[PDB]
């Protein structure tokens, strides 16, 4: 699935000291449904 | 020979019972009825579970204008904000300085975890009582299972039982409960439609297979930051999250009458709650008459120890004189006092030992072995407890 599908730049709040970037591991989503207390990330790259 | 009793509705509580036909010996049955189920008939209007924001990404319209259309999906929110000038890494994403639009996009739907995660709205109405028993018949224990309605006759060993009708129609459910995994709590739960934002039905899904979902969740889009691609909103936190740390104690923890709750399918187990008739029809042939059954003669009773409590304390010796050998059935005639046991084997010029239960510090009480009865005087003593674990 990776042949059609790319890693991306997207807006992050904070890359660093308060500062905001178009970030290449930019935070999308953060799952917490686990009640294990498991996370599921979601990121711009892969 | 149709007898009729009725007993508490107590699970784990051995009672006695006196079946006296005219022209026949005594007979003592000895019935015990562990659980009781009460499974009220359900209905489910709705499933709740944790909502998900679906956000797609922003049309940002360079040179023009955006247009909202109303679409039906739950919590719809749009919104096209002017004067946008947004960037990404290799600068301004627009050619236009002013005229450029961001349309902002959202709908609330199921979460992932709705399968996993989630609590039932049930119409519970009409609870079906149900029992099981236990008969000491002749010698033997015998298991009967029948709907405590007064209209199943259920027969073993030749003898017919009618179990109820129950006395209390009572089923620890009000009109409208709500299940989450194995605790059922007593909730008056919105109607489908009708569910508050960042409370208990904020999203609602008939079943969980459901495609549908209705959502009212306080879904509000902002404007987004200057030269910021990204859909910025604010959001009632979700409702089913709310109410699981906002439910309190379930049933099994808040009911009367010492309730036990259970799941799957949902029932009120040990709802100590009313009386229960009982109706035997005891065949001939279990019967023995009053000539072929033994003649008690010069009778004396003597208490050696008793310990008035809830258990048998008391211990009773009876000495007799009967006219041939055969069984004879024990019974109190005193309701003040139980006796453990119903059957003994009797014999000549001999003796019988037996157990009692009573309250009384003293306690009189009269025994009839077989036909006869003899007089007991027992001056019974107070318990440790203190506090005993069964």
């Amino acid at each position: 699935v990776y042949k059609a599908t790319r890693p991306y730049l997207a807006h992050c709040p904070d890359c660093g000291e308060g500062h905001s970037c178009h970030s290449p591991v930019a935070l999308e989503r953060i799952r917490n449904e686990a009640t294990d207390g498991t996370l599921k990330i979601q990121v711009s790259l892969q | 020979y149709e007898h009729v009793t009725v007993i508490p509705n107590t699970v784990g509580v051995p009672y006695k019972t006196l079946v006296n036909r005219p022209g026949y010996s005594p007979m003592v049955l000895e019935m015990e009825l562990l659980s009781v189920t009460l499974e009220p008939t359900l209905s489910l209007d709705y499933i709740t579970c944790e909502y998900k924001t679906v956000i797609p990404s922003p049309y940002v319209k360079c040179c023009g204008t955006a247009e909202c259309k109303d679409k039906n999906l739950p919590d719809y929110s749009c919104k096209v904000f002017t004067g946008v000038y947004p960037f990404m890494w290799g600068g301004a994403y627009c050619f236009c300085d002013a005229e450029n639009t961001q349309l902002s996009e959202a709908h609330v739907e199921k979460s992932e975890s709705c399968k996993t995660e989630f609590a039932s709205a049930y119409r519970a109405h009409t609870a079906s009582a149900s029992a099981k028993l236990r008969v000491l018949y002749q010698g033997n224990n015998i298991t009967v299972t029948a709907y405590a309605n007064g209209d199943h006759a259920v027969t073993v060993k030749d003898a017919k039982f009618i179990v109820g009708p129950m006395s209390s129609a009572w089923t620890p459910f009000d009109n409208k409960i709500v299940v989450y995994k194995g605790d059922v709590y007593n909730m008056d739960y919105p109607p489908f439609g009708a569910g508050r934002p960042g409370q208990f039905g904020d999203i609602q899904s008939r079943t969980p297979e459901s495609k549908d979902v209705y959502a009212n969740t306080q879904l509000v889009l902002q404007r987004p930051a200057a030269g910021t691609v990204h859909v910025p909103y604010s959001q009632a936190p979700s409702g089913f999250k709310y109410w699981l740390k906002e439910r309190g104690a379930s049933l099994q923890h808040t009911a009367p009458f010492g309730c036990q709750i259970a799941t799957n399918p949902v029932r009120a187990v040990n709802c100590a709650v009313g009386n229960m008739p009982i109706s035997i029809d005891i065949p001939e042939a279990a019967f023995t008459r009053v000539v072929d059954a033994p003649s008690l003669t010069d009778m004396s009773c003597e208490v050696p120890a008793c310990t008035h409590s809830s258990d048998f304390g008391g211990v009773a010796i009876i000495k007799y004189a009967a006219s041939k050998k055969g069984k004879c059935a024990v019974h109190s005639m005193t309701n003040a006092v139980t006796i453990r046991e119903a059957e003994i084997e009797v014999e000549g010029n001999s003796q019988l030992q037996i157990s009692f239960s009573t309250a009384l510090a003293s306690a009189e009480f009269r025994v009839q072995v077989c036909s006869t009865q003899v007089h007991c005087a027992a001056e019974c003593h107070p318990p440790k407890d203190h506090i005993v674990n069964y």
